[PDB]
């Protein structure tokens, strides 16, 4: 109640951009793991589950040949906590899933086209 | 409005763009300061934009008229203040039914630079080429081009036939040998 | 049981990493004992260190193999002293997110090191 | 709970510890059936005298290119008079499907890799 109105406690693996939407700007106030000040009436937490999050992505890729083959990567990942506001201003609180298919589909394809994979 | 009448409370990071229905749309760059909100629907609408992906391929012939399709993983982040400045056309989430034209023009000019196989053996080259073309046209849309991926290559059943037949030629070399 | 609550009745491996609520982790990790765990200075984040036999299969090739089917049983625990770190960096999981990272990567490279007959020859040395 | 957890006479002669984990010394000893009594909550029941259960473990395997043959190795799994003090902490649950499969199978692989039989 009032405790939640003044502060927020994270046991671990989660951050939150306590961004002031109403009357000012407070986006620098990133939730340090644990207890941290924020007022939800004005200051809205953008919560990021920064734990080692897997994601297996599969795609046919190229090679030093005309042959393409299906290669897959189990993307374990953590959003960069200390730069959450920056990405929040750019891509927001879903980039952790939306940017990866733009990333891995060239990580793999570049590397495998350079080799005969 | 009511709770935001004389107030707005700028939603930085979510970029609620105010559409001044009282005068059509805002000619003011939102949210550069707290804006007065007239009850005649002069109100903010969240256009965070924000990861805006569009993974679209284009059917086009190649250097040797091959059916190449590359799903350009288009990703736009409309320029913070420019999209509000685009109030003469689309102040809202820049219409994603208009944006794919960037690929129908560019990717068609990009395909036949490499004929399929050259891309398969050389990705980075054409990937940078298409990203530069897309960046120029993203500027023409007033949008920040994010990492656009040149991926999911469909190129030609004649080439897949040719590479499986290439392996058949090697298999026949060894098969006839033994 | 009434006494099972409050007093942390616990057997092999159930490492209740003890946290406060919340500035960080308490100096100790307990999973074999019986003492009070008040979740303001003692939050019971239990990682069951009881060993985990995971037989993970891998279908792959080698220096010359195309179809070889290799199954690997890994029996393991997590490091108690690193469970606090794990909790904040992985969560309550000490596996399943990272279980493939200690099977698939290694076996793919290891089998690539060996070949037709040397997987068979080396056996425990492949496992080595 | 408490009453039955403290009872340690019990008709029989079985080897089992009621291990006082809060001070870990007892671990290397047992309670023999015919005793009474021990602390229901601080001490924990571990079965040392495990009957000779005939566990059959089977595995195909070869050598160089020698065809894969299936060794059938059955294990009687004698009682653990003084082996559970470490086994329960390591495995806890029935080793028959936790480590004994490797104890047999890895050996079987070495067996045929040598070429026998």
């Amino acid at each position: 109640y009032g405790v939640r109105e003044s502060v927020f406690t994270v046991e671990g693996g989660h951050r939150a951009i306590f961004f002031n939407r109403i009357g000012g700007v407070q986006q620098d106030t990133i939730l340090a793991e644990g207890l941290h000040f924020r007022i939800p009436w004005f200051q809205y937490p953008i919560i990021y589950d920064i734990r080692a999050r897997p994601r297996k992505i599969s795609s046919p890729t190229g090679s030093k040949d005309l042959q393409m083959v299906n290669i897959s990567l189990r993307v374990l990942s953590r959003p960069n906590a200390q730069e959450l506001p920056s990405m929040y201003q750019r891509l927001g609180l879903d980039y952790e899933e939306r940017v990866l298919p733009s990333i891995v589909n060239e990580v793999l394809k570049s590397v495998v086209a350079k080799f005969n994979a | 409005g009511v709770v935001n009448s004389a107030l707005y409370n700028v939603d930085a990071g979510h970029r609620a763009v105010i559409f001044d229905r009282f005068r059509g749309v805002q000619d003011i760059v939102v949210g550069e300061g707290t804006h007065f909100l007239i009850p005649w629907v002069q109100k903010p609408i969240i256009f965070d934009c924000r990861s805006r992906p569009r993974n679209v391929p284009v059917i086009t012939g190649s250097k040797d008229l091959q059916n190449v399709n590359i799903t350009l993983r288009i990703l736009f982040r409309p320029v913070a203040s420019q999209l509000p400045r685009i109030f003469t056309s689309i102040g809202e989430d820049y219409d994603e039914r208009v944006l794919p034209s960037i690929t129908t023009e560019i990717l068609k000019s990009v395909v036949a630079r490499f004929d399929a196989g050259e891309l398969i053996t050389q990705r980075e080259l054409v990937s940078r080429q298409v990203s530069d073309d897309l960046t120029e046209r993203a500027a023409t849309f007033g949008l920040i081009l994010d990492d656009v991926s040149l991926t999911h290559l469909t190129f030609g059943k004649e080439f897949t036939e040719a590479v499986e037949a290439k392996q058949v030629a090697q298999q026949e070399a060894e098969r006839a040998r033994f």
